[PDB]
């Protein structure tokens, strides 16, 4: 069902300059950011605190003020010793959370790339190197893994508070993750990169959630040469996809492009060029 | 390093003369530091709003950009973006 991940973004460019910012999303919708400008976690959803107390939540949020300050003296103490094996400038991005399956299942992960590249994983009550991963940190890793106080918070935070959080903003964010927006579409033209053709393409704008059904037909059939982008993000939490074909000229007459979507409740959208 | 990909697009069916949003979507980027600005016939829009910077599965990095405009006729617009990746800022048209 759902994807709950907590993006972490650290850039490192000296001594004296770093910069942690971190954003968490429930699926495609955003419910926190937090700036390295800002000392609180900030919610960008009214339900973003989901069913946790406020107490629940400052103890939350205080472990997560008290790591961003802990993690950047760590790399930039890391990074002091391995130089000039491994300089300036740095990237560290970390992904954690949990997906939730049908029948109340969970899974939980960690994830942390370095100069963006998988590199460690957080699996069972320990951290781990991925193979192939660089052998220059072998070592960091088991100091990491001598600290057993962070071994069972994390281990706390992925098997118990994760999916716990999860639940409530599913209940708390309900109206908001089942939304029905509808697609508005529209036809128009571009150059092709082939001669004596045009493409012509087909926008599907404002719908949510994500699947969609989007296919240039002549009556009944369907065309094949039909190529769809990839979804795009609007501003206002709905999504954007193009489906283009590219046509001989004197093939364009006749052509349709048609739209389903769940929110239209069967009543396709068909746009005839 | 990850050169950023850039796709233009209106969040609206255009019509002359009437208000809608542009924005510029940019992906699969590396490292996160970025400069983007959105032209209007190869000016400077001024108050372009930025989403926050996030990443995807593979850990390349995207960020949505969106101003206000109301296309006409005669008017170009674009999306222009700086990236170290890149010895040359990459700009693409709406089209
Ligand atoms: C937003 C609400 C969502 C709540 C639901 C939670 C779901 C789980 C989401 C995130 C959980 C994972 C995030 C980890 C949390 C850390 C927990 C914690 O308290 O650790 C604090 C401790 C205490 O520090 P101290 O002062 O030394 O005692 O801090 C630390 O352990 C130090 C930070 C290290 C942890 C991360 C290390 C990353 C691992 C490898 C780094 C990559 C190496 C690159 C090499 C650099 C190049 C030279
Ligand atoms: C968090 O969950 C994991 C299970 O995924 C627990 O780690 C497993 O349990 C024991 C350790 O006593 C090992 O024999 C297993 O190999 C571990 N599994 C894996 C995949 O490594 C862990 O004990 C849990 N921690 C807490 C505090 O609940
Ligand atoms: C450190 O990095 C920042 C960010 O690029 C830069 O502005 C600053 O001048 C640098 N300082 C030193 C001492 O290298
Ligand atoms: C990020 O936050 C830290 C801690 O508050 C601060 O000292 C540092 O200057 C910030 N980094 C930048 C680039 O502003």
């Amino acid at each position: 069902n759902y994807t709950f991940r907590c993006l972490q973004m650290s850039s490192f460019a000296n001594r004296s300059w770093s910069r942690t910012d971190s954003v968490v999303w429930l699926g495609d919708l955003q419910t926190h950011r937090w700036s390295n400008d800002s000392a609180t976690i900030s919610f960008t959803k009214p339900w973003s605190q989901g069913k946790l107390s406020n107490q629940q939540w400052e103890k939350l949020q205080h472990m997560f003020q008290v790591y961003r300050v802990s993690f950047t003296r760590d790399i930039q103490e890391l990074v002091k010793m391995m130089s000039p094996k491994e300089d300036y400038p740095i990237e560290i991005q970390l992904s954690a959370g949990c997906e939730m399956y049908p029948g109340n299942a969970s899974e939980s992960f960690l994830h942390v790339a370095f100069q963006g590249k998988y590199v460690v994983r957080f699996w069972g009550t320990s951290w781990q190197t991925v193979p192939g991963a660089p052998s220059w940190l072998d070592l960091p890793i088991k100091v990491l893994n001598a600290d057993q106080g962070t071994s069972a918070t994390v281990q706390m935070l992925l098997n118990d508070t994760c999916p716990l959080f999860v639940r409530g903003l599913l209940e708390a964010g309900k109206s908001d993750l089942e939304k029905q927006e509808k697609p508005v579409a529209w036809l128009s033209s571009v150059p092709s990169s082939a001669d004596g053709h045009r493409q012509l393409v087909c926008h599907v704008s404002g719908f949510y959630p994500k699947p969609v059904w989007v296919m240039w037909m002549r009556g009944d059939q369907e065309q094949q040469g039909t190529h769809r982008g990839d979804f795009l993000p609007n501003a206002d939490e709905t999504w954007y996809l193009q489906a283009t074909l590219d046509v001989e000229a004197g093939e364009e007459a006749g052509l349709a492009c048609r739209v389903k979507h769940s929110s239209l409740g069967g009543q396709d959208i068909i746009l005839y060029w | 390093q990850k050169t950023p990909q850039i796709q233009v697009y209106s969040r609206h069916p255009p019509e002359n003369g009437k208000p809608n949003i542009l924005n510029c979507y940019v992906t699969q980027f590396h490292p996160p530091h970025i400069e983007i600005q959105m032209l209007k016939n190869g000016k400077k829009i001024p108050k372009v709003e930025m989403s926050d910077m996030s990443f995807s599965k593979d850990w390349s990095f995207y960020i949505l950009a969106h101003t206000e405009f109301t296309p006409t006729e005669t008017d170009t617009y674009a999306c222009r973006v700086k990236h170290a990746s890149m010895a040359e800022p990459k700009t693409v048209y709406w089209d």
